[PDB]
């Protein structure tokens, strides 16, 4: 029970103290998938809650064996980190610099053409970062380390905790899981925002596929200003 | 808990023999290497140690800040001055001290100020940390946590204790690798990155008996 | 004038009055300062939804701060600059 | 048993066999839910028999236009060649036609045997019983497909479904290959005889 | 025994047992998961095995050149044959990229059905194949199979003899290992084959130290 903890309590809670954390994310008060227009029959009788972030939007008899929710409740929730990382990541380099400087590349979807130009890829666009010109190097050290951690990931599991939720010292140096009740709101918040970065990044793609750049469509068009 | 057991891997390895009688372990980074025979006294080891981690700290910090700008501007980063030893002499340059190169940082230019606000703070924040302050009131001498610990990694006794080894042994190893820098700078006359890259080609004549000569009477 | 040096200036005092006032930085309504500058609790009958106590009064009030601030830095660093 | 895809391995527990040609291959456990594997086996026999009318279409004009006895165009350039009719018209004609067949396989494969009378002449009707096969006079003209099956009727569907998905295999392979290199199949079916290892994936690009 | 002290978790009972395990990889505090009693050793003595034919096929070119019955134009150097191709290359009959999957197929192939025999010891002994379940019968260990095949020459008799074959082949691994890193030392370092190597102390005892540059 941490500093961070009753500091989270007092502060990030999203509910007032009084109120527990529960009630307006789980059970049968959650705000479902067509709002005041819902009906009962649009939420399936096994939707019931008691799981994070969901609306009861199940319009394709998809799930309705726990196996298969369970399941597809860990790919959502793996693509949604990889989806957070993935927008945060796509969006920084273009705030940071979005000047073409010759071994940086901003433009998120043309820096894998980078590798094979001559200036090859400066990190920030420092001539002695990195540098990198061969991609069957990168090829390789993506396969041994991603290959390592997914290995550790599925076999190297501590056989007491959850598989996606190791929690822990090391994946919870500032003990944020102090408390289930503030456990399970910041599990409903880590779901939503990551639904959010899904849809910016499915996003991302069609606009780069349709118009030209993140900042041009936003700054140059849509914005006029 | 190896280090902290009365059998600990010492400073010879796993041949160590003789280890002093008060070090029976309870402290981080004890390897039993008393020789001079100094901290006998209790309140002289208090003392030695709180010297021993002040230093530590001290010399982290002393060795990024000595490393970051000259590879900065190795790897193409535009500095006024980048080697360790000549940093200083920014103050009384043309151009004047600015950080990063950047005419809107800093852009210092008198080194009477920079003294004098240097003495003021550095006095108020020496005298908090031997009677307690702003930031909290004394505890440990050494260890004071709270307001300098606000995320809390040291909650468990147990990680503490690890996290002090961590500490003691990461700031031992800069203090050895500052002595190093001043040597090098005193003998060689270049930056530590030009040293590294001299060894790095050649490695048999880019060493110390290259300039073992420079220093001969005569 | 969006990016312009002004408005980031204002934009960024508002910004961290109103964060210095959220947050248990600074006096407000629920918070009272002592001769000591201690911020001691003190309960007004106001209701809001922010569940850390920052009530429609402190957004008010750190927002005429940060206007107020904003705009001397302003005008001080065109004089100066 | 069964010869799986992976000697030595277990099959997934789905997959009992009872389906024709059950290899046991789901190595991403897409057929988990069991009222999953009818509309996969369903939209599976619809493609590889699409795909069996594709391949035949793609080669063996192809191949007789290259035996001189056929003059068939390439068919990457088949739908550009200047015809009596109106491609768009002929999509909206076709789209007419295929709607009632669609109807109809919707409405049994949500409700077998909803659509196996004949509207105009109900007397006329189909004698399947499976879901997917109607049988009757329209659709199986000599018969075959109604037969007591010991070991009859599995192994000629066994073989239809592989040779369905050996035909899916060769379409997309036409179609890359095409994209790949601007020459009909045959050319690269030459060029692998004449010296397998000179032509090749790496030797184009 | 082996200079630094053991803690007696060998006792030397395991074929090519030594002792010189400083860290002792195989403690229990320090073991598990993909740490596994049986994996190590095997895991030890295929690196040796390859390391066996590398070491040997680093050097058959460039000495059958040497020794005057192979054709000169397989005196390439180890490392231009086409394993670095921004090195150099080596001349073929097919593309490498060709050869290489090819050998890919193939090597999957044989270490998958490898593999399948060291999880299940019944793999194609009595799977499905034509003929070939009982042409390849598991017989004892796994990492020392031995079959209708493998025993074509049946030797190694009695189980004394066993173990001082196992030794010498654990033995000669080790220096096979050893010997191959100095082949990557010195290639990276000269540019040229260990071959030419041996060449220069023969001809210069005092060539040069380490590369000089
Ligand atoms: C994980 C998602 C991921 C996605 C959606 C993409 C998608 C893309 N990559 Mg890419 N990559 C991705 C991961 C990776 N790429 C690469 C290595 C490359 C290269 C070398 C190139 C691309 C290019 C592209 C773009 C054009 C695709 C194309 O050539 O047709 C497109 C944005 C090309 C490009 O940027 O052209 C505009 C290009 O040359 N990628 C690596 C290293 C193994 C990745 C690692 O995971
Ligand atoms: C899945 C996450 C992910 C992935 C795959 C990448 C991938 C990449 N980033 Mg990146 N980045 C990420 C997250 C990610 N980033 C996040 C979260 C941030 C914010 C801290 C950044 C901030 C960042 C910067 C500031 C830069 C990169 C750059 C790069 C490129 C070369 C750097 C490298 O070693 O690789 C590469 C395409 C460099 C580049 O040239 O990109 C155009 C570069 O300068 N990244
Ligand atoms: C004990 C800690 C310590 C001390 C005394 C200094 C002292 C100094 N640093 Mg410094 N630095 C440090 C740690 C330290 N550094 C660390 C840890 C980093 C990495 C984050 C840096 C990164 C850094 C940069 C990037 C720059 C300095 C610069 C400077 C000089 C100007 C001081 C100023 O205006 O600010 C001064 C000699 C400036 C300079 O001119 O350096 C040559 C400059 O541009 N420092
Ligand atoms: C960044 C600083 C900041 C600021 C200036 C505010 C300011 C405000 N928040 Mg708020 N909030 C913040 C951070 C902040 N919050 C954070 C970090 C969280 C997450 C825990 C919340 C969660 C939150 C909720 C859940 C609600 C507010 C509400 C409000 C408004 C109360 C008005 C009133 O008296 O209602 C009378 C006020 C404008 C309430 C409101 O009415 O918003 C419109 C409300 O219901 N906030
Ligand atoms: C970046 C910070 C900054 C800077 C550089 C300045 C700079 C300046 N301010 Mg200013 N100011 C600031 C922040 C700042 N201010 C803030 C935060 C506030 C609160 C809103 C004010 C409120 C303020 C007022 C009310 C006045 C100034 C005035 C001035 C000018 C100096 C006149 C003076 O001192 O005569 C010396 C005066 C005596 C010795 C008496 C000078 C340009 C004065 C001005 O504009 O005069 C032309 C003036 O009247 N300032
Ligand atoms: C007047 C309104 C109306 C409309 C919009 C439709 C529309 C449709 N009927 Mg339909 N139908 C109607 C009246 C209507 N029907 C009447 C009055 C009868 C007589 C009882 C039928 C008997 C009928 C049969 C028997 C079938 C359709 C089918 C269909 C569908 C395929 C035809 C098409 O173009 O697509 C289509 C959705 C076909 C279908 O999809 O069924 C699954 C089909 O097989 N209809
Ligand atoms: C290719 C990598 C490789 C691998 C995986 C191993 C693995 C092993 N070696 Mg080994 N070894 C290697 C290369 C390797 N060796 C090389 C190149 C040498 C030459 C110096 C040796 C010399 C060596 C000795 C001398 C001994 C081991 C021993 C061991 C075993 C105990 C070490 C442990 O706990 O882990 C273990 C099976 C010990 C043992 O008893 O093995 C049975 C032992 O005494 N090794
Ligand atoms: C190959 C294919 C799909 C492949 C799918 C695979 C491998 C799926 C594999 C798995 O899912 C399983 C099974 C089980 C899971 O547990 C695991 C995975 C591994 C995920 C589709 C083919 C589908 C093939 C089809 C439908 C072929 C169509 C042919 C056409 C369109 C012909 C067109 C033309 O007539 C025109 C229009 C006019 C002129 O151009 C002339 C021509 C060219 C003749
Ligand atoms: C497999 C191997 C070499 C294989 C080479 C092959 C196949 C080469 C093939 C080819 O080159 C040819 C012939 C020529 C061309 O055709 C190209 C290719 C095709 C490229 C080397 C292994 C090499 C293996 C090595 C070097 C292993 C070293 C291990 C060490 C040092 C371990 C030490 C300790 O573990 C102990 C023993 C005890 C612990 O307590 C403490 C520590 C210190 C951790
Ligand atoms: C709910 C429901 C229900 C009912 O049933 C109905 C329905 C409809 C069915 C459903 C729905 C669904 C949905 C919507 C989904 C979606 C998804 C997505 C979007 C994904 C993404 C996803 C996404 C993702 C992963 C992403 C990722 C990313 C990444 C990694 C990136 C990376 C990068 C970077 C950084 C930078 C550079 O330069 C480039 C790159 C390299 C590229
Ligand atoms: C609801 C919401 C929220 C919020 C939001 C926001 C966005 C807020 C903001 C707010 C704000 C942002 C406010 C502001 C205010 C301001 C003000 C209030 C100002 C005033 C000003 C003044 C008062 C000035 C005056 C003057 C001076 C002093 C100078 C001279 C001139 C004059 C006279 C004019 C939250 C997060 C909670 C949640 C979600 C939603």
């Amino acid at each position: 029970m941490t500093g961070i903890a009753e500091w989270y309590k007092v502060y990030g809670k999203s509910v007032a103290p009084d109120q527990d954390a529960r009630a307006p994310y789980y059970g049968p008060n959650r705000p479902l998938w067509k709002g005041p227009f819902t009906k009962p029959k649009d939420v399936p009788e096994y939707l019931k809650g008691e799981y994070p972030g969901d609306y009861g939007c199940d319009i394709f008899k998809l799930a309705r064996l726990p196996a298969n929710y369970a399941r597809l409740r860990t790919q959502e929730l793996m693509n949604g980190r990889w989806a957070m990382l993935g927008i945060t990541g796509c969006l920084t380099p273009e705030l940071i610099n979005s000047n073409s400087t010759p071994g940086f590349e901003p433009v998120w979807f043309n820096t894998g053409a980078q590798i094979f130009s001559d200036a090859g890829i400066d990190y920030l666009g420092v001539p002695g970062f990195i540098n990198a010109h061969s991609l069957f190097a990168v090829i390789v050290v993506q396969a041994l380390l991603m290959g390592l951690a997914e290995y550790a990931r599925i076999k190297f599991v501590p056989e007491g905790a959850d598989p996606f939720y190791p929690g822990g010292k090391t994946f919870d140096p500032l003990g944020f899981s102090s408390d289930p009740e503030i456990l399970a709101e910041l599990k409903v918040k880590e779901i939503k925002n990551g639904r959010l970065a899904m849809m910016a990044m499915a996003g991302l793609f069609a606009q780069g596929a349709v118009t030209g750049v993140s900042p041009l469509q936003n700054l140059h068009d849509w914005l006029h200003l | 808990s190896i280090w902290y057991g009365a059998d600990r891997p010492k400073y010879l390895g796993p041949f160590s023999g003789e280890t002093p009688s008060y070090l029976t372990g309870e402290f981080a980074g004890d390897y039993g290497w008393d020789t001079a025979g100094l901290s006998s006294d209790p309140e002289t080891f208090a003392r030695n140690r709180e010297l021993e981690v002040i230093h530590a700290r001290w010399a982290m910090l002393g060795a990024l800040g000595c490393l970051t700008p000259e590879l900065l501007a190795k790897s193409g980063v535009k500095f006024g001055e980048a080697v360790w030893f000549k940093a200083g002499a920014q103050i009384f340059s043309e151009g004047g001290l600015d950080y990063l190169g950047n005419p809107s940082l800093v852009h210092a230019q008198s080194i009477l100020a920079i003294w004098a606000s240097q003495v003021v703070l550095m006095g108020a924040v020496e005298g908090y940390r031997v009677a307690g302050g702003p930031l909290g009131e004394i505890t440990d001498p050494i260890y004071p946590g709270g307001s300098f610990d606000p995320l809390g990694l040291a909650d468990d006794p147990d990680t503490f204790a690890e996290l002090k080894v961590k500490e003691i042994k990461n700031g031992r190893l800069a203090m050895f690798s500052m002595f190093g820098f001043f040597v090098q700078a005193i003998v060689t006359g270049k930056g530590p990155l030009e040293n590294l890259n001299d060894h790095l080609a050649d490695p048999v004549a880019n060493n110390a008996w290259a300039y073992a000569t420079n220093f001969v009477p005569g | 004038y969006i990016g312009s040096s002004t408005n980031l200036i204002m934009v960024a005092s508002t910004t961290l009055m109103l964060f210095a006032g959220r947050f248990g930085l600074a006096p407000s309504a629920n918070r009272k300062s002592t001769a000591g500058l201690k911020l001691v609790d003190r309960d007004s009958g106001l209701q809001t939804g922010d569940p850390a106590g920052f009530t429609a009064t402190d957004t008010l009030a750190c927002g005429a701060l940060g206007h107020v601030i904003g705009v001397g830095i302003v005008l001080g660093l065109k004089a100066t600059a | 048993d069964r010869p799986l895809w992976f000697p030595g391995s277990k099959a997934p527990e789905w997959l009992d066999g009872s389906l024709p040609g059950d290899f046991g291959f789901d190595p991403l456990g897409l057929g988990s839910d069991p009222e999953l594997l009818k509309w996969f086996v369903q939209a599976e026999l619809v493609h590889c028999r699409w795909a069996m009318l594709g391949a035949a279409g793609i080669f063996i004009p192809e191949a007789l236009t290259k035996a001189g006895i056929l003059n068939t165009p390439s068919w990457n350039v088949a739908g550009d060649q200047q015809y009596f009719a109106d491609p768009t018209t002929l999509f909206v004609i076709e789209l007419i036609l295929f709607a009632w067949a669609e109807g109809r396989r919707w409405a049994d494969i949500v409700n077998p045997g909803c659509v196996n009378v004949d509207p105009v002449f109900p007397n006329n009707k189909l004698t399947g019983t499976d879901v997917g096969y109607p049988g009757g006079l329209w659709f199986d003209p000599l018969g075959w497909g109604q037969t007591k099956d010991a070991k009859k009727l599995k192994e000629l569907r066994t073989k239809e479904i592989k040779n369905g998905r050996l035909a899916m295999l060769a379409v997309l392979g036409a179609v890359v290959q095409a994209n790949y290199t601007h020459t009909g199949p045959i050319d690269n079916l030459l060029a692998h005889l004449a010296d397998p290892g000179h032509n090749t994936i790496f030797a184009l690009s | 025994f082996a200079s630094k002290q053991s803690l007696s978790y060998l006792d030397g009972t395991l074929p090519g047992d030594y002792g010189f395990d400083p860290l002792g990889l195989m403690d229990p505090e320090g073991a598990g998961g993909f740490i596994d009693p049986q994996w190590l050793p095997y895991a030890e003595i295929i690196n040796g095995r390859f390391a066996m034919l590398g070491a040997a096929g680093a050097i058959a070119p460039e000495v059958l050149g040497r020794i005057g019955l192979i054709p000169q134009e397989t005196a390439i150097p180890w490392f231009q044959s086409g394993v670095i191709p921004p090195v150099g290359n080596y001349s073929y009959w097919a593309d490498p990229y060709t050869l290489f999957v090819l050998e890919m197929a193939l090597m999957g192939f044989a270490e998958h059905r490898r593999a399948q025999d060291y999880y299940k010891p019944g793999s194609m002994g009595k799977q499905y194949f034509l003929g070939l379940e009982k042409f390849l019968g598991g017989s004892g260990n796994p990492a020392y199979p031995g079959g209708p095949i493998f025993n074509f020459l049946g030797f190694g008799k009695n189980e004394k003899e066993l173990q001082e074959l196992k030794v010498k082949e654990v033995k000669n691994g080790r220096l096979a290992m050893m010997a191959v890193l100095g082949y990557f030392t010195q290639a990276i370092f000269t540019g040229v084959g260990p071959f030419q190597n041996l060449l220069d102390h023969l001809a210069d005892p005092v060539h040069n130290n380490v590369l000089t540059n």
